[PDB]
Order: C-alpha cells, then sequence, then structure tokens
RNA sequence: UCCUUGAUGAUGUCAUACUUAUCCUGUCCCU
C-alpha cells in the first residue's frame, strides 16, 4: 500500500506494482513519461526488501495452510536465504549485498559438505536456515538507518518539493 | 604517419612472414575441445547444418557498410556501440546468457521460453528479431498441428476413437510454470499403457488400462549450455506437472514431449501405450526436419548469425539415389533450360541485338513415360526482354498452375530439377501443396536435346498460342521392357542427340524401308535391333567423352563408364 | 506487377537479393498500441497480420538483412540518449515500434529497392563492354559465338600474346550465380582453349575476380597464355600471394583449396569469392572481405610481375588503335580455327 | 453645420530549371 501510494501520489497511473513487488508499466510509455517514473535506489532497495518478506512470509503461509510441509518449509526458507540475490535483485540497487551474497553462498558450501555426508545423497533436502537468516538480519541491522534517511528524503521532496539552487 | 606499428623493425616484402601460427591454431582447438566441444557453446544447432566444414562467415552485409562509414558525428557511437557486437553476441548466446555466469534475478524474455540472466546488451534484440510475429505460439500450434495429422492417419493401426485437439488459451506455450492438455485421445476400449519411460527406451508394458483418456503435452525450451540435457528436463517437467495442483491434466497416463529450440534436441517421458513409441519416434524425427515454422526458426537463426554453406544442401538425386526413381510414387522430372531462348541478329548500324524466340517447360515422368511439354509463348515476355530472370517465375507459376489444374490422383510425391535456380521458386509456389519434396539433381541430364527433334522444334517455333501438349517417349517399349530400361534407352538417344545430333540420326535411320509412325517419335524396332542400336549410341557416347578428354574407352571401368554416360562425375 | 514506364518502355519491377535471386515485387508515428490489460501481446505493429504460411513466403522472399532497416531508422538524430542503465539500446529497440505510414513500408521497399535497382542495371547495361546491344561494345573483338557463351578480347593493350575472355551473353555477376546449362559451356570454351594453347606450347591460367556482388558488374572469365617455364611456377605465386592478400585475422581462412571442388560447390552464392584455376586443373579460391585491402584486379598483377610487365597494362589499361592494332582479332582466328566447336559448316 | 497629398506596357499563364521525412558513396574525353 505504501509503496503504490508513492506511485499513484506522482499520478504514475501508467506502472503497475504487483503482488511480489514487480514493478512493470502498463502500457508503452513516450521519452517523457519515462523520464518522469524513473525511480532511484531508495524505491527498488523498499520493494526489494518487501520481495524478500513477502517469500519468507509466503513459505510461512502455505505452511500454515496445509499446503506443503514442516521440512519442505525449512528447505524452501534454506534456499530463500542462500538465493536472496537469484531471487529478489536486491543487488541491483545496492551493490555492497553481494559481500552477503558471496558469504550465504560460502555458508552453502560449508553446511552441505556437513549435511550430506554419509547415506544422504546430493538432494535438495536441507533446512538449516540459522545462518543465511543471521546473515540477511545482519544486512538489515545496517541497512535500516541508510533506507531510513533515504526514504525521509524521498517523502520530503514529495511532500515538501524541491528547492532548486538552495544547497 | 600518425598511426604506429609493431612491426617498426621488418618488412614481408623483404623479410617474409617470419611467424607462422598454425600449429598454435590447431591444438588451441584441440585444447579447448575440438571443433565439437567448442561448437556446443554455440548456436551452432540452432542453425542445423549438417557438418561445419563449409561455413563462411559474412562481414560485407551488416550495418557496417554505405551507410555508417560517414554517418558522421561520432555521439553516434554512443548508443549504438554495441552494434557489431550483436552477430557475435547471438553466436556465444548459449554461454553468455547462463546461470552460473551471471549470478541475477532471470527475468523470463517477451513472449517466449526464454529467460535472460543480467542485461546482456543485444541479445535481446536479437531474440525479438528471431521469434518476431509471434513464433512460440505458431511453432507449438504447428506442432500440435502436425501430431495430431500424425495421429490422423494412423487410427486402425491402433485402439482409436477420434484425436481431439483442445483449443485452449493461447498464452500456454510460454509458461514454464503449468500447462494444460495439447492433445486428448480417446481409445475405444482400454489401454494397459506401460508405466512412464522415455522417447528411447527399449520395452516393459504392463500396469493399469485407464479407459478413453490420453493426453500428451508439448514443451518446447530455449536451452543454454548449463542445461540442455533435453531428456532430464523432460523427466523434471514430467513429475513436476503432474504432481502439483496448478496444473491439472484429464488422465494420469499420458506423455509430454520437450523440444530445445535452440539445441534442437527432442525427447519424450510419460506413460507410453502400445505401438505408440515407435511411432512417436517416427513421427518426431520427421516432425523436426520438415516442420515449416521451425524452418522460419532456423532461417531467422541463420539470417541474424549471416553463415552460408555450399557443401550442404538439400540431399540431392546426385548419384547413388536414382534407382529410387523407379518406385510406385508420382515423380516428375522439370526442365526449364529452353524457356528463355534468344536468337542475335546484326542492325542497319551493325550492332547485335537479341529477338527472343519461343519456349517450352520440359515436364518427363520417370515412371511411366508420360509427358508435359509447355510451349512458352513470346507475348509473355512483353515486360522485359532485355535481362530475363523471371524465366524462373513464370515456370514455376506454370508448375503450380499445371499441378492446380490437375486431379488429386495424378500429383507428384517428388519433383527433380535440372536448374537449381528453380529450387527456390517451386518451394515457395508449392506451399498449396506441402507434401511435394523437391530434390536437386548433381546428375545432369539431356533433356535439351529433346527439342532438338524435328517434331518439337517445329511445334515451338511455329506456334502463336500457349499450349499443353501431350507425348510418350517410351512409344511402345512397355510391353516388352521395363520402365527403367526404357529410361536408360531414353538417356543414350537424348545423350547422343546432345553429341553429334546428325551421325546418331543417320545411324537410327540407316535404311529408307525402316520406318517410324506419326503417333510415336522414334523408329519401330524388335529388341535385338534395339540392343544393336543401344550398343552404337553407347559408342557415339564413349568415343566423344573420349576424343573430348584425350583418353580411351578401352581402359575405363563400368563405373566410370556409367557415370559418363548417365549422369556425370 | 509493378510497372514504371522508364521514358516510354515497360519493365517488370523485380528485386535482387544477396543470393542473386530475382523476386516480383507485388504492389506522426501513433504508437500503436503494444499492450493488453496490463499484459504486453505483441512487439511491432502487425504481428497479428502474418500467418505461418506468410511467415514461411517472407522468410523465402527477404533479404538478408532485417537488422538493417531498424538499424538506420534508430542511428539518427533528436532521439534522446541511452543513459547507460535502464534505458539501453535493448528497450529503445522496443520503444521504436510505430505504426508505418499507410503501406509506407511497401513504398519505400518498391520505390527505393525497384528503382534504385533498375536504374543501377540501366546505368551498368549501357556502359557495359558486354551484353551485345549497349553502348561501348567494340563487337570486332568477338571470335567466338555459342549458344549462351562467347569468346571475346580485352579493349585494352591485352597483357599477353593471347589474352582472351569467356564472357556471357547477358549479366549475371558470378560463376556461383551461373545455371548449369551456361557453366558448362564456359568449361567448353575452357576445355578448348587448353587444348589449343597447349599444342602451342604455352599454359593458360583462368582468372575469376567478383568484386562486391551489389554493383551489377558484367561477369567475364580471363585466359592468360603464358610459356610453360613460367606456368609451372604458377600455383606458388598465387599461393603466395593470396596468403598475404586481406585483412589479417580474418574468419574464413584464406585460399579455398580448388584441386577437385570446383567453386560451385565451394563458395556460397552470394559472396565474393576471387578464383584462379591453372589450365584443366583447379587451383584456388578466396573469399573477398575488406573490399580496400584486395584489388580488383589481384591476378593480373601477380601474371604481370612473373612476367616482368609495366603496371599500366593491369590497371586502367593501353588503348590502341581503334580499328588497326585491334586486328589481333585476326591473328587469334587464325589460331583458333582447328579448335572451334561452335560449328560443322566446315565442307 | 466635414473631409486631407503622386515614382515610365501590364497581367496572367505556361514552361523550364533547380532543389527531397530520404537516400545510395564515385569517373570522363583527344597527341
Ligand atoms: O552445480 P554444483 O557446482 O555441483 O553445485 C550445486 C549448486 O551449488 P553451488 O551454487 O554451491 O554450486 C546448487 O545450487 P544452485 O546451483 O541452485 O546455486 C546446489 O543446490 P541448491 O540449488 O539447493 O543450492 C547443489 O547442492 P546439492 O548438489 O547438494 O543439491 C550444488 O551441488 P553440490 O552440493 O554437489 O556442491
Ligand atoms: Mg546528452
Ligand atoms: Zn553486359
Amino acid at each position: 500500500n505504501m509503496l503504490n501510494l508513492l506511485i499513484h501520489r506522482k499520478n504514475l497511473n501508467y506502472l503497475h506494482l504487483d503482488y511480489n513487488f514487480n514493478l512493470k508499466p502498463v502500457k508503452t510509455l513516450t521519452t517523457k513519461e519515462r523520464k518522469k517514473s524513473r525511480f532511484g535506489n531508495a524505491f527498488h532497495l523498499c520493494r526489494e526488501v518487501l520481495r524478500l518478506t513477502k517469500l519468507v512470509v509466503d513459505s510461512h503461509v502455505q505452511y500454515r495452510l496445509g499446503n506443503v510441509d514442516a521440512f519442505q518449509l525449512a528447505d524452501g526458507l534454506q534456499y530463500i536465504f542462500a538465493h536472496v540475490g537469484q531471487l529478489t535483485g536486491m543487488y541491483r540497487y545496492k551493490y555492497k549485498l553481494m559481500r552477503q551474497i558471496r558469504m550465504c553462498k560460502d555458508l552453502k558450501h560449508l553446511i552441505y559438505y556437513r549435511f550430506n555426508t554419509g547415506p544422504v545423497g546430493k538432494g535438495p533436502g536441507c533446512g538449516f536456515w540459522a545462518a543465511g537468516w543471521r546473515v540477511w538480519l545482519f544486512f538489515m541491522r545496517g541497512i535500516t538507518p541508510l533506507l531510513e534517511r533515504w526514504l525521509g528524503n524521498l517523502l520530503a521532496r514529495q511532500f515538501e518539493g524541491r528547492h532548486s539552487k538552495g544547497v | 604517419v600518425l598511426k604506429q606499428n609493431p612491426f617498426w623493425w621488418t618488412h614481408q616484402r623483404h623479410d617474409g612472414k617470419l611467424w607462422n601460427l598454425n600449429n598454435y591454431r590447431t591444438d588451441m582447438i584441440q585444447a579447448l575441445g575440438g571443433v565439437e566441444g567448442i561448437l556446443e557453446h554455440t548456436l551452432f544447432k540452432g542453425t542445423y547444418f549438417p557438418t561445419w566444414e563449409g561455413l563462411f562467415w559474412e562481414k560485407a552485409s551488416g550495418f557496417e557498410e554505405s551507410m555508417k562509414w560517414k554517418k558522421l558525428t561520432n555521439a553516434q557511437r554512443s548508443g549504438l556501440n554495441q552494434i557489431p557486437n550483436r552477430r557475435f553476441t547471438l553466436w556465444w548466446s548459449p554461454t553468455i546468457n547462463r546461470a552460473n555466469v551471471y549470478v541475477g534475478f532471470q527475468v523470463q524474455l517477451d513472449l517466449t521460453g526464454i529467460f535472460m540472466h543480467g542485461k546482456i546488451p543485444t541479445l535481446k534484440i536479437s531474440l525479438i528479431q528471431i521469434f518476431r510475429a509471434h513464433l512460440w505460439q505458431k511453432i507449438h500450434e504447428s506442432i500440435v498441428m502436425d501430431l495430431c495429422q500424425v495421429f490422423d492417419q494412423e487410427l486402425d493401426a491402433l485402439e482409436i476413437e477420434t484425436v481431439q485437439k483442445e483449443t485452449i488459451h493461447p498464452r500456454k506455450s510460454y509458461k514454464m510454470n503449468s500447462s494444460c492438455a495439447d492433445i486428448l485421445l480417446f481409445a475405444s476400449y482400454k489401454w494397459n499403457v506401460s508405466r512412464p519411460s522415455l522417447l528411447a527406451d527399449s520395452k516393459d508394458v504392463m500396469d493399469s488400462t485407464t479407459t478413453q483418456k490420453y493426453w500428451i503435452d508439448i514443451q518446447l525450451r530455449w536451452g543454454d549450455y548449463d542445461s540442455h540435457d533435453i531428456e532430464r528436463y523432460a523427466r523434471a517437467k514430467f513429475l513436476d506437472y503432474t504432481t502439483d495442483n496448478m496444473s491439472i491434466y484429464p488422465s494420469p497416463t499420458g506423455v509430454l514431449i520437450a523440444i530445445d529450440l535452440a539445441y534442437n534436441l527432442h525427447s519424450a517421458y510419460g506413460n507410453w501405450f502400445p505401438g505408440s513409441k515407435p511411432l512417436i519416434q517416427q513421427a518426431m524425427a520427421k516432425i523436426m526436419k520438415a516442420n515449416p515454422a521451425l524452418y522460419v526458426l532456423r532461417e531467422r537463426i541463420r539470417k541474424g548469425l549471416q553463415l552460408y554453406s555450399s557443401e550442404p544442401t538439400e540431399p540431392y538425386l546426385s548419384s547413388q539415389n536414382y534407382g529410387e526413381l523407379f518406385s510406385n510414387q508420382i515423380i516428375w522430372f522439370v526442365d526449364d533450360t529452353n524457356v528463355y531462348r534468344v536468337t542475335i541478329h546484326k542492325t542497319f548500324e551493325g550492332n547485335l541485338t537479341t529477338k527472343p524466340i519461343n519456349g517450352a517447360i520440359f515436364i518427363f515422368n520417370p515412371r511411366t513415360g508420360q509427358l508435359f511439354l509447355k510451349i512458352i509463348h513470346t507475348s509473355v515476355w512483353a515486360g522485359q526482354k532485355r535481362l530475363g530472370q523471371l524465366a524462373k517465375w513464370k515456370t514455376a507459376e506454370e508448375v503450380a498452375a499445371l499441378i492446380r489444374s490437375l486431379p488429386v490422383e495424378e500429383q507428384p510425391k517428388q519433383i527433380i530439377v535440372t536448374r537449381k535456380g528453380m529450387l527456390d521458386p517451386l518451394e515457395v509456389h508449392l506451399l498449396d501443396f506441402p507434401n511435394i519434396v523437391i530434390k536437386g539433381s548433381e546428375l545432369q541430364l539431356p533433356f535439351q536435346a529433346c527439342l532438338k527433334v524435328e517434331k518439337f522444334g517445329d511445334l515451338i517455333l511455329k506456334a502463336t498460342e500457349p499450349q499443353m501438349v501431350l507425348f510418350n517417349l517410351y512409344d511402345d517399349w512397355l510391353k516388352t521392357i521395363s520402365s527403367y530400361t526404357a529410361f536408360s534407352r531414353l538417356i543414350l538417344i537424348l545423350r547422343a542427340l546432345h553429341v553429334n545430333n546428325d551421325r546418331a540420326k543417320v545411324i537410327l535411320k540407316p535404311d529408307k524401308t525402316t520406318i517410324t509412325e506419326p503417333h510415336h517419335i522414334w523408329p519401330t524396332l524388335t529388341d535385338e535391333e534395339w540392343i544393336k542400336v543401344e550398343v552404337q549410341l553407347k559408342d557415339l557416347i564413349l568415343a566423344d567423352y573420349g576424343k573430348k578428354n584425350n583418353v580411351n574407352v578401352a581402359s575405363l571401368t563400368q563405373s566410370e563408364i556409367r557415370d559418363i554416360i548417365l549422369g556425370m562425375e | 506487377s509493378g510497372v514504371e514506364n522508364e521514358d516510354q518502355q515497360e519493365v517488370i519491377l523485380v528485386r535482387t537479393d544477396q543470393s542473386g535471386r530475382v523476386w516480383p515485387v507485388n504492389t506522426k508515428r501513433q504508437m500503436v498500441s503494444t499492450h493488453e490489460e496490463r499484459e504486453r501481446v505483441r512487439y511491432f505493429h502487425d504481428d497479428d497480420n502474418l500467418s505461418l504460411n506468410d511467415l514461411v513466403k517472407n522468410e523465402k522472399m527477404g533479404t538478408a538483412e532485417n537488422q538493417n532497416k531498424l538499424f538506420m531508422r534508430m542511428a539518427s538524430k533528436f532521439m534522446g540518449k541511452t543513459d547507460g542503465d535502464y534505458y539501453t539500446l535493448d528497450d529503445m529497440f522496443v520503444s521504436k515500434a510505430a505504426e508505418r505510414e499507410r503501406l509506407g513500408e511497401e513504398e519505400e521497399n518498391q520505390r527505393k529497392k525497384a528503382i534504385a535497382e533498375h536504374r543501377s542495371l540501366a546505368a551498368q547495361m549501357e556502359k557495359c563492354l558486354y551484353c551485345f546491344d549497349s553502348s561501348q561494345f567494340p563487337k570486332h573483338l568477338i571470335v567466338a559465338i555459342g549458344v549462351k557463351v562467347y569468346l571475346c578480347l580485352p579493349n585494352v593493350r591485352s597483357l599477353t600474346e593471347g589474352h582472351c575472355l569467356i564472357v556471357p551473353l547477358q549479366h549475371h555477376r558470378a560463376a556461383t550465380l551461373l545455371d548449369e546449362d551456361i557453366w558448362e559451356e564456359i568449361q567448353m570454351f575452357r576445355k578448348s582453349l587448353v587444348k589449343m594453347f597447349e599444342d602451342k606450347g604455352l599454359d593458360c591460367i583462368f582468372l575469376e575476380t567478383n568484386m562486391s556482388m551489389k554493383k551489377q558488374y558484367h561477369m567475364v572469365y580471363e585466359c592468360i597464355p603464358l610459356p610453360k617455364e613460367v606456368g609451372d611456377m604458377a600455383p606458388i605465386y598465387f599461393k603466395k600471394a593470396i596468403m598475404e592478400s586481406d585483412e589479417e585475422w580474418s574468419m574464413n581462412k584464406k585460399l579455398i583449396d580448388l584441386s577437385s571442388k570446383d567453386i560451385r560447390k565451394s563458395v556460397p552464392r552470394g559472396l565474393p569469392y576471387f578464383s584462379v584455376d591453372f589450365g584443366l586443373h583447379g587451383g584456388f579460391a578466396h573469399v573477398i572481405e575488406d573490399q580496400h585491402k584486395f584489388p580488383h584486379y589481384f591476378g593480373k598483377e601477380i601474371i604481370g610481375g612473373m612476367l616482368d610487365i609495366e603496371p599500366r597494362l593491369w590497371r586502367k589499361g593501353i588503348r590502341e588503335s581503334f580499328e588497326d592494332q585491334r586486328k589481333k582479332a585476326l591473328q587469334f582466328a587464325q589460331w583458333w580455327k582447328p579448335y572451334d566447336f561452335t560449328k560443322s559448316k566446315n565442307y
């Protein structure tokens, strides 16, 4: 609701934010409409963070609906945290996240080799999402002030206005 | 000179080349994997060339030409600086666009089953141009229709009632998540099917009989280097699509067929009912080499790659085929050699000028002996008469209109052409008749010489109105000999007419009491007399070939003599 | 089809492609609607007019460009700037799918292409030395006449003694563009000229230089006799000089061998190919890219260097007396009396 | 019961010559 109230206050009726936080144009845009509707790293960071959380919460919703499993929930969460850079696309709008992404890959190499040891083969079957969970919460610990400042200046420019030659 | 050279210390006019790197190139190929291992990183399979040998690249017709020499304003080369790189980026596209090379969000491409990892600069334009005008949907519904029409002709060999094509929403071809049903079968009593297996498996029929219901699905993927194993893909999509709730099938006892557009691989995984796996094998093998939509795919890929090939073509009639001329099919020879014929004369200024003469289209049956002579009058050449080239198109148009007027019983199965330039117009003008195979001949025939006969020439030169005239060049031969004996006799006669054209007439008419009939072309002889004149015309062919090539005919082997007389070595 | 009455006449409007096939030619942007309810359903303006058989037809008739027509339009001025990411040349190409200006596509194709091709061809025909009914056409350098090809002699000082040419009647621009009936008759003149120069103690080198195939140059098949003590050293010169021709780090692997493959099934229909054949044995061929690092002569220069001739012969020629010195045709015609195969009226 | 100033066949029609939303990339002629 927040992201498309930001869309509808900017009168960008030709954009559409779907329910999985993919922003697509409804029609084919002119040059003026395309320059008007270019967003920045604040909007797309908030949109991709909300994509990651909706992936997590929907995994839990399909567990709570009776659709999936306990074990398949654990392995789905372990995939989500091992593959944020492949499921979301947060890296495009802040690149330093590769530091986190590679780290999760390293943990996936550390855990699986200890997990797939004996009779257990190379199937999916491994939900040990504590490590990737810690890595993506420690990311959020530092991305909270950066995004609060960026979204604050975004809202302040939308509601106060831009100061042309003020600074 | 403002340019700096690194070869400042030598010159090849004086010192020579001083380095040679062909051993380097040779074991560079052998180190990368060989040509076979290199070309699996490429779209070579998507071009569907049989071999790689005579492939020539063609940077002479790209955008870097007459325009882009003097475009000027070098800020042009700021957005359009990646346009020389497009062809390259197309060619190695199964390795640029991998999962394991770009860790990325991996969006789907527009109306395709193509996924683009990352934001490769010119790849998306190339993929839009190759799948221009809804080619995924047309490829999918052309394969569904082909497999249905395969099932529309094998009813009373299997247990059937009626195959039925679902008209589902069109937006299922480019949907990797789930599918619906590409055809539904309707068996008479029951099918004890087998179990799920592959398309290239051997045996083992078994479990439950599942009356009236049988589905196939058709999945078109766009493989990359990492994932183009079509069998593992087919079984994975089967086990995912049959055991989920988003995709619900009529029966649990059907097959899906996976086709990789990038590599031209195909396979299947499902419940095979008896006498269907060796049917679908032959069917899919036929469809992967005759489908007109895959043809547009392949030609658009080659088109975008600008990559050509002399040495392979469609497989000709060249030498070893020719026994297949005399099967139970309707085969035509078409010859347009004498269509646009010209005679040159001098004017009062002295300068030589060109006036046309009436031509003909030579259609011959090599399995009955029936002839179609289409006399092409001068009054269709009112409109160019300086260069020609519309000869090919008027010939193809008249052959197409003749097959159009001809009943469906005598329609050809193969049309075998003497001049290869006709292979492309007929292929256009016979799109109304898809079952006609058009095949070229390396084996050149003397069918131009048939109009050297006085009856044909006096018919053509004195005409003033286009007419279709019928003949039989096997005059009464089929009462005693076979079609191929009569055909080899006719090739001997026409070749001897092409070589000397008068000594053949003297030898075939040595006596006034030897006669010929007005219903027929050649004199009436008993079979011993035919053996005599066949040996004589064989001598006329061989002696003049040896004279034109400074060789003796008493040393030539039987295969060499056959190649001299019948075709060309 | 199209008519276009060129100053009195009638010409059937046709287009040639790369492969030399000749097809009959039948006869503010509004940003159409390249979506639906929220979903994209077509890219260009005519993705629902074309059927599958129509795509097969337009793939066969369609010339081998399809990138160039779009890149010409989106290369021009007043058209923004690719700002790195978020607006590349990819989505610029998606945005340029306008609604072409009421058969303006067929108009530009027909008018540009048909008229341009005809205009160029007419000019070439008018000033062609060959194609009998032309303007220049010496007409006394004719020695032979065949069914479809003829011998000629060059209009200039003629590099060697029995220098001759094998020219077809019509413009055909290549040997790979020839039909088999013309090609088998060029091979008969070739096998007769070899037998004429072999009994005279000479040797034969048959050149075929085919430059860029869109300026419509007439086909001419060289024949340059040089003495046998120099023609046994002739594949060495051409083998050295083909590989020290064209743009280094080329693609197509220079010096195609033609020992038993005889360019008809060696070089694809469409792309330039210099070729040289030594007598009756086929020699070499070189697919030409980069039309500036390869001279339009190239063969008379190698032959003219191994015979130590001045460069005014091979480039630009030296003219002769317009009837008097050009009666080497008289000398050539008494050479080509025993080896004439084009007549039988010699009673 | 007002009110303000002039530059030597013309005028019209038809024909000929000179520049494109539009693009292609270069050769003649005599001793
Ligand atoms: O293809 P491999 O080199 O053998 O590696 C794969 C890959 O892991 P890496 O990313 O570390 O290479 C898979 O993940 P992705 O390919 O999807 O990134 C992973 O499975 P997940 O997808 O579940 O991570 C899989 O693990 P496994 O084979 O145990 O299922 C693992 O193979 P290895 O485990 O043999 O390294
Ligand atoms: Mg700018
Ligand atoms: Zn000409």
